[PDB]
């Protein structure tokens, strides 16, 4: 959609969404981005 | 090297080959000190992405040492009980393409052509030719 | 109705059914006035 | 129950054409051939469900749950020729 | 209530036990359907997917999951049989002469 | 005399409670489960 | 007796299948008050689902199952056994018991389960590989019960015609008990009042497959008809069709060049 406008822009360029949807084909499950997060907590934890 | 796509073409009817005795592998070991396990058969589209964490799989490849035989084929066996893909069986022949659906198991149904799949997996199925 | 029992089986169906009977009971009497009051007026309009 | 059964039927009797009862079925085609089917529908129905109701009692109660039920009428119920059976996904299924 | 129960049962386990959660979650899923006189599963493509609350379970076929027989359920994932047995009635039917 | 529909059959596995309806002519009433106002939607309470 | 002269209630117990660790009842059995026939006919009557043996033990159980469809595969089952149990009276290799028939009964006006119960007794020759080589064969008993009424309805069959009578006797009766000529000089007299000495069997032999060794056929060049190939209004036909995998059934290049070791 950027480009289709005519947007200056790198042929073929990209980004980076840092996160995930939440309606996959509607039916919305648990943001994964919340279990990247709760396992990184508890091996850090652990580890401490 | 490249294009390894060797058109394997499972059939649908048969997708349950999944509960496959650890499907075939290939182990290695050198100095490196590398756990390398290759994959055997139509398996080499699968990556253990950012789940599948505290599986025996992962904790595995920190075992300095050189690596056990049956643990490598107990951890599959438990590693393959998790692992699924996106099927419908309908009536007649058909094949599964199994490059999408692996895809967008690869990469947990993020990109837009996986919403076509995860809302409606009859799209894998195809018949002669031209899956896409 | 079919259309739900395809995607969506999780989900309720008893208003889909409820709503049917409530249009129809509702269409009865409109059609009932446009098919006895206007018909008479859209001849005559239509030799004005 | 029996009281509302039986009003419910005897009202069912003097419309929807489509029901008789065994034998004169002629006297009804003098009995209701002041209805003219099919102008009738539902603000007639409930008038003639509440005045039949409102011309019962002569030591019969039928009063609080019988206000109660010419309370509910926003489901149009019209009721012609009513079957029971049974229901899989609104698929009606035929007398076994 | 089943719809309820067990929504609320697999949204506390999402976590404290994901290793049978998973498990199962991927091998039966939440739901199944009988279809001649055998009953299978419709399992879940996408690893986590957020069971809904409230759903049209009882009445028609779709029956809940967690709460078969199925012995495999206790096998695969145990300390979810672990309650779900604890739950069934198992009394009587006594007819009413 | 109350009660006649009974409640469940013991099993929470092979149960599917009553499944009767009148038919009218196209327009169908269940019995068990109706969208239609009036049948208040009951708010029990773990908390007893 | 002393039981029932004592309590007077229908005793119902249940049968909690193999697999120890389940505990459902799949199905229950239900005693009867009165042991004659009348009573059987009598509580058969209500109790939704239910069917019973010819064998005397009939006097003394009726059976109740859960569900419409629970009936089907239970039937089919005791249909296989008694296929097994014919074949093997044909020879009077009878066993050391007694139940003359397997077959069951029942009062379910189910157009599907009359239609399999109907088109049953004319298939007890052949031998149905029971749970050893277990398959569609329930799924292919129920297509051939459904692909008759385009034969028994319609005319252009081969009925040839009489089987339309028999058939239709079989269908509409729900109360004989039809038994090929040999069976019913065993079936004496304590049972269901209503049997009959079917005969005239459809005749269908199919072949039953062995252990997963594969089949091989031997296409022949003697014979006495033919069959058409494409529609009789056109020359060449082409039956563009689809391909097996590799990785099914494979492709060994390995010539076997040698025999035992002098060969090199």
């Amino acid at each position: 959609r950027a480009i289709a406008a005519k947007f200056p822009r790198f042929k073929d360029s990209a980004h980076l969404n840092p996160y995930s949807s939440l309606n996959i084909g509607g039916r919305t499950q648990h943001s994964v981005t919340y279990t990247r997060m709760y396992d990184a907590i508890e091996e850090m934890f652990n580890l401490i | 090297m490249i294009d390894l796509r060797l058109e394997e073409d499972i059939l649908t009817a048969t997708l349950p080959e999944f509960l496959s005795t650890r499907p075939k592998y290939r182990y290695a070991y050198t100095n490196t000190k590398q756990q390398d396990i290759r994959f055997q058969g139509p398996m080499r589209h699968v990556r253990l992405t950012h789940l599948y964490k505290q599986t025996k799989l992962w904790n595995l490849q920190y075992i300095e040492r050189e690596l056990a035989i049956s643990e490598i084929d107990d951890a599959l066996d438990e590693f393959i009980q998790t692992f699924s893909l996106p099927y419908v069986i309908e009536q007649g022949t058909y094949k599964y393409n199994m490059l999408l659906g692996m895809h967008a198991h690869n990469v947990n149904y993020q990109d837009d052509v996986s919403e076509l799949i995860a809302n409606n997996p009859q799209l894998l199925n195809y018949l002669d030719d031209n899956p896409f | 109705l079919r259309a739900f029992a395809s995607s969506f089986a999780q989900r309720p169906r008893a208003g889909v059914t409820q709503l049917k009977s409530l249009l129809t009971q509702l269409a009865d009497p409109l059609c009932l006035a446009l098919d006895g009051h206007v018909y008479h007026l859209y001849n005559v309009m239509a030799n004005m | 129950i029996d009281a509302i059964c039986s009003v419910e039927g005897i009202l069912l009797l003097i419309l929807s054409r489509q029901t008789t009862i065994p034998g004169y079925e002629d006297e009804l085609n003098k009995l209701r051939t002041g209805i003219s089917q099919p102008k009738v529908t539902e603000r007639q129905y409930r008038r003639a469900r509440e005045s039949i109701k409102n011309m019962l009692g002569s030591g019969d109660y039928n009063v609080a749950p019988l206000h109660f039920l010419l309370h509910t009428e926003h489901r149009s119920t019209k009721l012609s020729k009513p079957l029971i059976r049974r229901v899989l996904d609104n698929v009606v299924q035929p007398y076994v | 209530m089943l719809g309820q129960i067990q929504a609320r049962i697999l949204y506390i386990s999402m976590y404290a036990f994901r290793q049978e959660y998973l498990k199962f979650i991927t091998k039966f899923g939440f739901y199944y359907k009988i279809v001649n006189g055998r009953k299978e599963y419709i399992q879940v493509t996408n690893q986590n997917e957020r069971m809904t609350e409230n759903n049209d379970v009882l009445t028609g076929n779709l029956y809940p999951s967690l709460f078969t027989d199925d012995p495999t359920l206790s096998a695969i994932a145990p300390t979810l049989a672990k309650i779900a047995r604890l739950m069934k009635p198992t009394t009587s039917l006594t007819p009413d002469d | 005399m109350q009660n006649f529909i009974p409640n469940t059959d013991g099993q929470f596995h092979s149960f599917r409670a009553c499944s009767y309806a009148v038919k009218d002519g196209g327009n169908i009433y269940r019995v068990v489960q109706n969208g239609d106002e009036l049948n208040e939607s009951l708010l029990i309470d773990t908390a007893i | 007796s002393a039981i029932f002269e004592l309590v007077n209630v229908d005793l119902q117990i249940y049968q909690y299948g193999q697999n120890i660790f389940n505990n459902e009842a799949e199905h229950t059995i239900l005693f009867l008050k009165d042991n004659t026939n009348y009573g059987v006919i009598q509580a058969l009557q209500k109790h939704p689902f239910s069917a019973t043996h010819i064998n005397w033990h009939l006097h003394k159980h009726i059976f109740v199952f859960h569900s419409r469809e629970q009936l089907l595969n239970k039937l089919l089952s005791a249909g296989l056994e008694d296929s097994q149990l014919y074949q093997r009276q044909k020879t009077y290799s009878t066993k050391r018991g007694d139940r003359p028939t397997e077959r069951m009964v029942t009062y379910i006006e189910d157009d599907h389960i009359r239609r399999i119960q109907a088109v049953f007794p004319l298939l007890l020759d052949n031998i149905f590989d029971v749970k050893l080589h277990k398959d569609s064969s329930m799924t292919w008993l129920k297509s051939y019960a459904d692909m008759i009424y385009d034969s028994v309805k319609n005319s252009n069959s081969t009925i040839t015609p009489e089987i339309r009578k028999l058939y239709l006797r079989m269908y509409n009766q729900y109360m004989r008990i039809f038994l090929p000529i040999e069976q019913y000089m065993l079936y004496d007299n304590t049972c269901w009042p209503f049997s009959e000495k079917i005969t005239l069997k459809i005749n269908v032999r199919l072949i039953s497959s062995r252990e997963n060794q594969p089949v091989l056929w031997k296409t022949p060049i003697d014979t006495e008809n033919l069959i058409s190939i494409v529609q009789p209004d056109e020359p060449i036909n082409k039956l563009n069709f689809t391909a097996i995998p590799s990785t099914m059934i494979r492709l060994n290049d390995n010539i076997t060049m040698y025999r035992a070791v002098k060969d090199m």
